[PDB]
DNA sequence: CGTCATGATCATATTATTACGCCAGACAGGG
DNA sequence: CCCTGTCTGGCGTCCTCTCACCTATGATCATGACG
């Protein structure tokens, strides 16, 4: 079955693989991550409530006070979303606190506070959310986008073959907590371990083991293992386990169990150690040199001098074994130090360690951390518990905790948010493991390894750094005054709070203004995964595996959508399907492949679960069950792709779309464009621009109306029901029955949004485009928005094209228009500009915006009224007279020149105290008679509503049927019915009808308030006059037009109607491109897409034929059903015999321009199906037409290829661009000419000009280039007389920036002169 | 500079010197009163630090900043680098007589020649056209003149028409490589907005025309005008200086 | 090398415009040395005549007059 | 990658197949971000240290000169002496092997008449004048630089040759790149350079030498084939 | 440097009882200044004090010519030197 | 008439780190 | 004094176009209202 909207115009769907997961909310990501930060969250995380309980309770300087937290609330904004960004203010809500105070007594910390007080207190605004997704900042709408950064947790990275020049590699584990001291652990070539922290000065790494209160005997304990030396009788007996001696060459004859073993010169095999582990040999023979050199464990004291024997990590020499063995030891413990199996590193590291205990570590830390002064063992003690052991200065998140357990192989993913002495170890241990051979290192690009930050967390860390600033004041007015006199908001102030989290969401460098000139730029923009930013690294120094595509980013990141330029990759885009996981890294979606069968079931699966399974590929066959049908089949395994069997696969995708993102989907045949094109087309289909009547693609590829519902431009139906009124300006819906609420009686109205400016200055409209008396369904589009058509997406609009080289006018890249194209006006794009002028206050006095003004006619005031602006409706020209201002000397605002236009809206604002003039009274007369007549009609409508309520009701029990209207209609309640539900029912619609009275009576005061008031603003100034222009920008040579594959093009020249190629029937052509862009630049699918649309537009004009004839329903529902059934196993199968003759002819009504055909990315309609789709139309198979010429009227040999295509014009416009300059205005302190264009500016003759022209022998026009159409004041004006008069010669002088030069070397201790 | 709302966001020049103002005032008054025996040293040592800060901002060890991050700027920050008197100002310069535009192809042109639009050489051309009006008398002064110009009347095109016939101007691509980047033709006007470029000529400024961007010179002078005949018209670089190969390849 | 071979020429002016300013005014500051614009770029800066093409010949006629 | 992408644009490509297209694709638009980064500097530096150098004289006086021969790698003869010596002042008056026979004098720039009658004669190595052996103070002189390029005449007295020099090297690094036995091909006569050999008791000629190089000689007198021979290599010849 | 300057026991001594002078300051506001102006039509030169009011206003010179006619303003009024 | 509270206007510099990389030349560590 | 490692200084494309942003917080003084 389909919705009412989709038995309008139903898009034609080649696709073979069955979906099974529908493409979810595309804005999932900022709502679901601001709707986590504030939202009333118990048992603590995530939210405000962990900045509210993490920083709370400040407790003061033993003066026994403590400010503790109880819960917080917002209030609802003063301004709604129009309002806020009529006026500009922030769309921010007001956040209570209720905070509480509490005062301790003396000698009882433990005991009665005396008095408490809790209460409500105001801190900072911050911004909501509006429903789209984006922050009203200052009027203008923002998006603070995801960032993309390090994974909190422990990172053992490898410094690869670069340091020492000598290739051996070095190991460092960085430690990444969330917040707090980093902690590096790394190598040198002499093979010491050096610890550091937040890359200072560099300590060997054990002293930071003694400073976790370990003995040397202990970190010997944990970081080898022993070797016992019994002397029994003979020669030192030892312990051996052979397991030791794998490869080791002994330097005498092993026996044991008087057997020769292991021979002098040899190795120890490894059935030599099979030998000796199966006798159970326990007790070899040593030699005097064999312990020459080995490393005691522990200390060996003597027990009658009480002295030392030898010192814990030390080599064994003979007097030192002549020593412990006449004192009475018979085991001796040392350490095994191989070369390839275990080094010693901690006992080298030892070795140039000076401290020898805990005090001495500490103190050793305390010096390196602040430099140069007396350490004392508290602050040593204070400063090493505040730098990793405190709740306060070190945090690990959740998922720096679960990053630290899954790396070190754990078991809990749960710990607290300090380290202790065990995490420490077994870093040190995991690292000596990797330097020992084996485990592996840890890449970087990795995505089990980059997190995604979102707006929720970004605000709460930023508001979080507001509240350690506060707790920094707080923990000062709470110690110092009087208690009990004041209140917990005299100490509590908004200031830093405020500051800090408006000045995050006001100028940061991931809160960025939102690119809003289409609805395809809109919801691409706010799914942007970010590399940048504060955390991240930034552009002009990294790098080059960065800007590489990992082989992880397989269904979470698109591989093609990404702008070239100077940050590719690493201005990513999130995929389709792509997910946030509950930690913050990317989880795509897969199905569950049991053993046999593919079972529907979706099952989420992150970037490191990813690797461990094996996932088959998108588009692999299977018959109807699940059952693979080859018995080979295309998999990935761990980051490479392979050829597996049948039935050890475990998971395959869930659709075909899900490697690319939302701006890259929307391209038909993406699968046969080569990548550099497709990103290329990408990226311009978001900078396109929308035109006047937006169409529809031809070939779409299904996603436009995910892109169009799914983002904010639409007019949605809230719940179904049928249209009562449809208006321009509004529209109105009377809800069914089975979805009403009892109560509310209920009848929506929607407000449609009317031409207004758009961020880059396009025309966001909306366009009712359902008729009266029309039902529509829950979840449905009513009102099409801008680069929309019936709730699909049109960006730009489709013509017909023919690819030949046509008299040199499309040379490189560029495009040859009919005067067809624009005698249609369907590229005719309309601009809207806003023009501000402010009533400054100075002195003399203040300004005058009244027309009364000196040096004018009456050729510049019959244009303006009587108080100074400009008519609504006037249509001015460049350089005219909008708002008359004089100071006290001419100031009037002016049309800046080159711009035509129509004055739309014109807005005056005025600061409370300042005299209204006739034309504002006449604005808020306006505006006071357009919200009367707008909440009159409120309630006219929800009453005339709850009164069909009261009709509906009174249908049964009770009737009156002649009875009902003799009487006035405000009284249906007093009729003759008993206690019911009726009874009940028509007293809740009277408490809902004096609600609406009184609400009234109370919205329109507010209203009267609102319109009446002043509003605050800039310092000094009187009035804002606001004036909108409308600009109808047409198409000319010199602007920029592109398809959907890459094929850009400055259209070259706009022929006649006569002169285009026209075929065998008398069709023109409309656009001539070039056909050499095709094989060098590899899109070769812009020409599949020329022949489907052709075949498109084959079956419209085959629909047209059958229609203009006036044919009965019969002949048309044989050949639409013919259109649509014409193909392989294919998804749509529709069916014409249930649309019941009426739907039939409006169907047949929108598809007579032009039959619409989704192609879907990478499962399309193949070459054959083209191609009988080409037969279904009377169309040539080859779809190359013969052409014929329109100057010479001959027909062009070998016959060329038209079709439709497509095309987007970008707002890349010419007159933008375009600028000259004679002489303007110059610089102040370099006397040059100014730069850009709103300042009439020159073009900089930059160095490498200089160059081209020391190149040649141009010496004179390099002098005169920057001497005296430059830089020399006399010598211009000198120039500017003698062009004047004829004369064309120069007189030299200096420039004058070098006389500046002189000067700021002058200003130093240098003295430079001119010689001579 | 004013920011136009009541405050001037200083450059950090001025927030320098008055940092050393400040601490020199100090110093000559605590110098006046008496220092405190081992004191009158601190205060020296704020002033060496202040004039460090001045001279060269970020040599000594860490720098100063006014708002937020950002070191604010010394003297050698101004002398030095890229955004300096070196680069910036001095080798290369911002240039009046100058415009901008799109370019495009046009194939009915000679070599020699590029099309260029009416409004473009009507405003590069502005003083020649005050000239030839004052010349052949249509306004006696330089006021009557321009409002002629500014209201464009049916003879000043005549009037460029007869400034423009054998008056060279200098086609520039944005990234000039090598020395053919900069050539010279002889302008036609065009209807439109965009600059008709001969296709042939754009082998050396390796130019496709995807939306492409050339600026336009003048020449004032005589000189000049002769050296952009002579040395750097468009016909005569037919050769790269790399090699002996031609540069009018057909592409 | 180029950057070395250009950073150790007999005219400050050039050294200054190329890489790091700092120690070229320093040494030549120092030593008190004395650029006399010596070819194209101290002439492009102090603004005139390239001694390259037409500036070619007068420069021989300036310095001929010397 | 060892599975190969057996799908062509006029069919499709399924996903990794499509994947692995776009690993190859970003890292060249990588590589030409980067590579104009370092391109423009290296432009700059060259120009910065050329900067200076005017064809001030007309005659330097001197007759030291570089070698002008064909490269040879060890194939084809890569670089042919017609487009070496293509116009330049010879250093040494270039004698025919009809020796005391003069074919061209010492100051005679090589044109394209002069090139073809070099490439009949076989001309060996014609010693020709370079900038870098000049003698000019201050500058370099006209004879010692060679044909004005871009142009057909000799250079005029003035063209400031290092700014020419420099853009044309640094011009091309837009398109630059960033990230057992000898056998012949020929026939000829075999010429050995730098060699220390003796025989060996099977009848051969052993070599004592690492410096050795073997060259051929064609029938006309240049060399088409060069080897570097390594120490204590067996000649069969 | 790191730690404090070592202060001996000589100047903690020495500064137990001084400025023995008398109002000395900056030389800004006394008998016999200069003061700029910031304020008022009478602004842009220059003035002197003399004998200002305490808690309200002060003393301002204003002349032009060879003339004078004094004009009480509070030192925020004015702008003290 | 006096005192207290509230509102408006005017006045200055932490508030209490970590994700570049190479080359090069001087300064100093080890022997 | 003769290496050999560390350290800190230099440097890292051109041209153009668009947009926002460029305090707020605390203390003191004056005026008004209430007792
Ligand atoms: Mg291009
Ligand atoms: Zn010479």
């Amino acid at each position: 079955v389909y919705s009412y909207t989709e038995k309008k115009r139903i898009r034609k769907d080649f696709g073979k693989r069955p979906q099974v997961l529908d493409v979810p909310y595309l804005l999932s990501i900022q709502l679901d991550s601001f709707q986590k930060f504030i939202e009333q969250d118990p048992e603590g995380q995530y939210g405000l409530e962990a900045a509210f309980r993490s920083v709370f309770p400040i407790q003061s300087y033993s003066g026994n006070s403590e400010l503790q937290y109880v819960s917080y609330r917002l209030g609802e904004p003063v301004f709604d979303v129009q309002e806020c960004q009529i006026r500009g203010v922030t769309y921010s809500a007001p956040l209570r606190v209720k905070l509480r105070l509490v005062i301790y007594e003396r000698e009882a910390p433990e005991g009665t506070v005396k008095d408490i007080k809790e209460q409500e207190v105001y801190m900072g605004e911050i911004p909501l959310m509006t429903d789209n997704g984006t922050f009203v900042i200052n009027g203008t709408e923002r998006v603070i986008v995801s960032q993309l950064h390090r994974s909190p947790g422990v990172f053992f990275d490898s410094d690869k073959g670069k340091t020492h020049s000598s290739g051996k590699v070095l190991y460092n584990a960085r430690i990444i907590p969330y917040r707090g001291s980093w902690l590096d652990f790394e190598f040198d070539p002499k093979d010491n371990l050096f610890v550091r922290i937040d890359r200072r000065r560099k300590l060997p790494a054990t002293i930071i083991l003694r400073a976790l209160n370990y003995t040397t005997e202990q970190i010997l304990d944990l970081f080898f293992e022993k070797v016992i030396f019994e002397i029994r009788d003979n020669k030192l007996q030892m312990e051996l386990v052979p397991e030791r001696l794998r490869g080791e060459t002994a330097s005498f004859d092993i026996e044991a169990n008087g057997k020769v073993y292991v021979e002098k010169g040899r190795r120890i095999t490894a059935r030599h150690i099979r030998q000796l582990e199966k006798d159970d040999v326990k007790l070899i023979e040593v030699p005097v040199e064999y312990i020459a050199g080995k490393v005691v464990a522990k200390d060996y004291i003597d027990e009658s001098t009480g002295e030392l024997i030898c010192a814990a990590n030390m080599e064994l020499s003979l007097d030192l074994l002549a020593k412990l063995s006449q004192s009475g030891h018979k085991r001796i413990e040392t350490l095994f130090t191989n070369d390839l199996d275990h080094g010693p590193y901690i006992s080298e590291t030892l070795r140039v360690d000076p401290t020898n205990d805990r005090l001495s570590a500490l103190v050793e830390i305390y010096r390196m951390m602040r430099p140069g002064e007396p350490p004392t063992r508290e602050a040593a003690e204070s400063l090493f518990e505040n730098l990793f052991f405190s709740e306060d200065r070190y945090d690990l998140s959740a998922v720096g905790r679960m990053k630290f357990n899954r790396s070190l192989l754990r078991e809990e993913i749960e710990g607290s948010g300090i380290l202790s002495k065990d995490d420490i170890i077994d870093v040190m241990k995991k690292l000596i493991d990797i330097r020992n051979g084996k485990g592996e290192v840890d890449d970087i690009d990795h995505l089990g390894n980059r997190r995604i930050r979102s707006v929720g967390e970004m605000a709460e860390n930023q508001f979080r750094v507001g509240l350690v600033r506060v707790e920094r004041a707080v923990k000062e007015r709470l110690s110092l005054g009087d208690l009990d006199t004041l209140m917990p908001q005299d100490m509590i102030n908004a200031k830093p709070i405020s500051a800090a989290v408006k000045e995050f969401f006001g100028s940061s460098q991931l809160s960025q203004f939102m690119d809003q000139n289409n609805p395809l730029s809109e919801i691409t923009h706010k799914r942007r995964i970010s590399a940048l930013g504060p955390g991240g690294l930034t552009r002009e120094r990294a790098g080059f595996e960065v800007r590489d595509v990992h082989p992880t980013h397989y269904g979470r990141v698109c591989p093609i959508e990404t702008p070239e330029g100077p940050n590719i990759g690493l201005i990513n885009s999130l995929s389709v399907y792509a997910q946030t996981n509950e930690y913050g890294f990317l989880e795509t979606p897969y199905r569950k492949v049991t053993d046999g069968v593919v079972t529907d079931e979706i099952h989420y699966l992150s970037a490191i679960e990813e690797g461990n399974y094996v996932i088959a590929q998108a588009n692999s066959n299977l018959d109807e069950e699940g059952h693979f049908v080859e018995d080979l089949v295309t998999c990935r395994s761990k980051g490479e792709s392979s050829l597996f069997s049948r039935d050890q696969v475990d998971y395959m995708d869930v659709s075909t779309q899900q490697v690319v993102s939302v701006g890259a989907s929307l391209i038909p045949f993406l699968e046969h464009d080569d990548a550099n094109r497709a990103l290329m087309g990408a990226n311009m289909q978001r900078q396109a621009v929308p035109t006047l009547r937006a169409d529809k693609p031809l070939v779409g590829t299904g996603m436009e109306r995910a892109v169009a519902v799914d983002s904010g431009v639409t007019a949605v139906a809230k719940r179904g029901g049928v249209v009562q009124y449809v208006d321009a300006s509004r529209i109105v819906i009377k809800v069914n029955e089975d979805e009403m609420y009892p109560g509310e009686a209920g009848i929506d109205i929607y407000n449609l949004t009317k031409y207004t400016r758009s961020n880059q200055n396009t025309c966001i409209n909306q366009m009712p485009c359902v008729s009266l008396g029309e039902p529509v369904e829950r979840g449905d589009v009513l009102a099409d928005g801008p680069s929309t058509d019936l709730g699909e997406l049109a960006l730009g609009q489709n013509m017909r094209v023919a690819f030949m080289p046509w008299n040199g006018y499309n040379f490189e890249d560029s495009i040859l228009v009919s005067e067809r194209v624009v005698q249609e006006d369907r590229f005719t794009t309309i601009h809207i500009q806003e023009l501000a002028c402010v009533s400054r206050d100075t002195k003399l006095g203040p300004e005058e915006i009244t027309a009364d003004i000196p040096n004018v006619g009456e050729a510049a005031l019959s244009k303006l009224d009587e108080s100074g602006i400009v008519y609504i409706g006037a249509e001015v020209t460049g350089g005219d007279i909008l708002v008359g201002k004089v100071t006290p000397k001419d100031s009037s605002l002016r049309v800046p020149n080159g711009v035509s236009g129509t004055v739309i809206d014109v807005q005056v604002f005025t600061r409370d105290g300042v005299e209204k003039d006739k034309r504002a009274l006449e604005i808020e007369e306006m505006q006071l008679k357009q919200a009367k007549k707008d909440l009159s009609e409120e309630l006219q409508i929800l009453e005339a509503g709850l009164f069909s309520r009261i009709r509906a009701v009174l249908v049964a029990g009770g009737v009156e049927a002649e009875k009902l209207d003799k009487l006035p209609r405000d009284r249906w309640l007093e009729l003759g019915l008993t206690d019911e539900e009726k009874q009940n029912q028509l007293e809740q619609l009277a408490e809902q009808y004096d609600e609406l009275k009184h609400e009234f009576e109370k919205k329109l005061e507010a209203k009267r308030r609102k319109i009446t008031q002043g509003d605050d603003l800039a310092p000094g100034v009187l009035k804002i006059v606001k004036v909108y222009l409308a600009v109808k920008r047409r198409i000319q040579p010199g602007d920029k037009m592109a398809g959907r594959h890459g094929n850009k093009g400055v259209i070259s020249k706009i022929n006649p109607i006569e002169d285009m190629p026209y075929d065998e029937n008398g069709t023109p052509v409309d656009i001539v491109l070039n056909p050499l862009g095709v094989p060098s630049r590899m899109n070769i699918g812009q020409i599949l897409e020329t022949h489907l649309g052709m075949a498109a537009k084959g079956i419209g004009d085959k629909i047209n034929a059958m229609l203009k004839q006036q044919q009965e329903v019969a002949k048309l529902r044989e050949f639409i059903q013919r259109a649509y059934d014409l193909g392989a196993d294919v998804r749509q199968k529709v069916d014409l015999s249930t649309f019941s003759d009426e739907e039939v002819m409006r169907l047949a009504e929108n598809l007579r321009k032009g039959m619409p055909i989704a192609t879907p990315v990478f499962d399309g309609a193949k070459e054959a199906e083209i191609k009988e789709l080409l037969k279904l139309g009377d169309l040539p198979t080859s779809g190359q037409i013969r052409l014929y010429d329109g100057r010479t009227g001959e027909q062009f040999e070998r016959p060329v290829t038209v079709g439709y295509m497509y095309m987007l014009k970008l707002n890349h416009l010419v007159d933008d661009k375009m600028h000259a300059r004679s002489t303007g205005s110059y610089s102040l302190v370099t006397q040059q000419p100014l730069g850009g264009k709103a300042q009439f500016g020159g073009q900089r003759f930059g160095e490498m000009e200089v160059w081209a022209l020391e190149a040649y022998g141009a010496a004179y026009t390099l002098q005169e280039m920057l001497t005296v159409k430059s830089d020399d004041v006399n010598g211009r004006t000198k120039m500017y007389k003698n062009i004047v008069d004829g004369n064309h010669q120069m007189e030299p002088g200096m420039p004058e920036s070098f006389n500046v030069l002189l000067k700021e070397i002058r200003s130093l201790g240098i003295n430079i002169e001119l010689e001579d | 500079v004013p920011l136009d709302g009541g405050r001037f966001a200083t450059s950090d020049l001025n927030d320098l010197y008055r940092r050393v103002i400040n601490r020199n005032n100090r110093l000559k008054r605590l110098l006046d009163l008496a220092a405190p025996d081992i004191i009158v040293r601190n205060e020296k040592r704020m002033l060496q630090e202040a004039v460090d800060a001045l001279l060269d901002n970020g040599r000594r060890g860490r720098a100063i900043t006014g708002s937020n991050k950002r070191p604010l700027k010394s003297l050698a920050d101004m002398i030095k680098g890229k955004q300096g008197r070196f680069r910036q100002n001095l080798l290369g310069k911002r240039v009046d007589y100058s415009g901008r535009s799109v370019i495009t192809v046009g194939p009915y042109l000679r070599l020699h020649q590029c099309g260029l639009p009416k409004k473009m050489a009507l405003e590069l051309f502005k003083p020649f056209i005050y000239g030839k009006l004052e010349l052949r008398g249509l306004a006696t002064t330089i006021k009557a003149a321009k409002k002629m110009v500014e209201r464009e009347e049916a003879v000043v095109w005549d009037i460029l028409d007869e400034v423009i016939r054998e008056h060279p101007v200098l086609l520039n691509r944005a990234p000039t490589l090598h020395r053919l980047g900069i050539q010279a033709f002889e302008p036609v006007l065009i209807e439109g907005k965009a600059i008709q470029l001969h296709p042939l000529v754009c082998a050396a400024y390796n130019a496709d025309f995807d939306g492409d961007q050339m600026a336009v010179h003048v020449p004032l002078t005589l000189e000049a005008q002769l050296e952009a005949r002579a040395l750097m018209m468009s016909t005569n670089n037919i050769l790269s200086p790399a090699n002996g190969e031609p540069i009018i390849v057909p592409s | 090398g180029i950057t070395k071979a250009s950073l150790a020429t007999e005219s400050f002016i050039s050294a200054a415009s190329f890489q790091e300013t700092t120690r070229v005014l320093t040494e030549a500051a120092v030593a008190g040395k004395r650029d006399e614009l010596r070819g194209l770029k101290e002439n492009v800066i102090v603004g005139r005549l390239i001694p390259a093409g037409t500036g070619y010949a007068y420069h021989q006629d300036r310095m001929r007059r010397r | 990658i060892e599975t190969p992408i057996t799908a062509n644009f006029r069919e499709g490509l399924n996903v990794l197949q499509y994947f692995i297209s776009t690993h190859g694709a970003r890292k060249g638009l990588a590589d030409t971000a980067l590579k104009t980064a370092n391109s423009g500097y290296l432009t700059r530096r060259l120009v910065d240290v050329a900067q200076d150098l005017v064809v001030t004289e007309d005659d330097c006086g001197t007759h030291e000169g570089i070698m002008m021969t064909p490269v040879i790698e060890g194939g084809d003869v890569k670089e042919p002496l017609r487009d070496r010596v293509l116009g330049r002042v010879t250093a040494e008056d270039v004698l025919k092997p009809g020796t005391a026979d003069i074919l061209v004098p010492r100051n005679t720039l090589l044109h394209e008449q002069w090139c073809d009658l070099l490439e009949e004669n076989s001309v060996d190595a014609v010693k020709v004048r370079s900038v870098v052996s000049c003698d000019t103070d201050f500058g370099v002189c006209a004879h010692c630089y060679g044909r004005d390029l871009a142009r057909g005449h000799i250079i005029n007295k003035g063209e400031a040759i290092g700014v020419i020099a420099a853009q044309s090297i640094g011009e091309p690094g837009t398109q630059l790149t960033m990230r057992s036995s000898i056998q012949v091909k020929n026939k000829g006569s075999i010429k050995l350079s730098n060699v220390k050999s003796v025989v060996n008791s099977s009848g051969k000629l052993v070599i004592t030498s690492r410096n050795t190089e073997l060259k051929l000689i064609d029938e006309f007198g240049r060399t088409k084939e060069s080897y570097k021979v390594p120490y204590g290599a067996v000649l069969a010849k | 440097g790191a730690s404090p300057a070592i202060v001996p026991s000589a100047v903690i001594h020495q500064l137990s009882v001084y400025k023995p002078k008398d109002i000395v300051d900056p030389a800004t506001p006394y008998p016999g200044d200069k003061v700029i102006i910031t304020e008022g039509a009478f602004e842009g030169f220059q003035a002197i004090f003399t004998e200002p009011d305490g808690e309200a206003r002060s003393m301002l010179l204003l002349n032009l010519i060879n003339k004078e006619i004094k004009h009480s303003v509070k030192n925020t009024e004015f702008r003290k030197l």
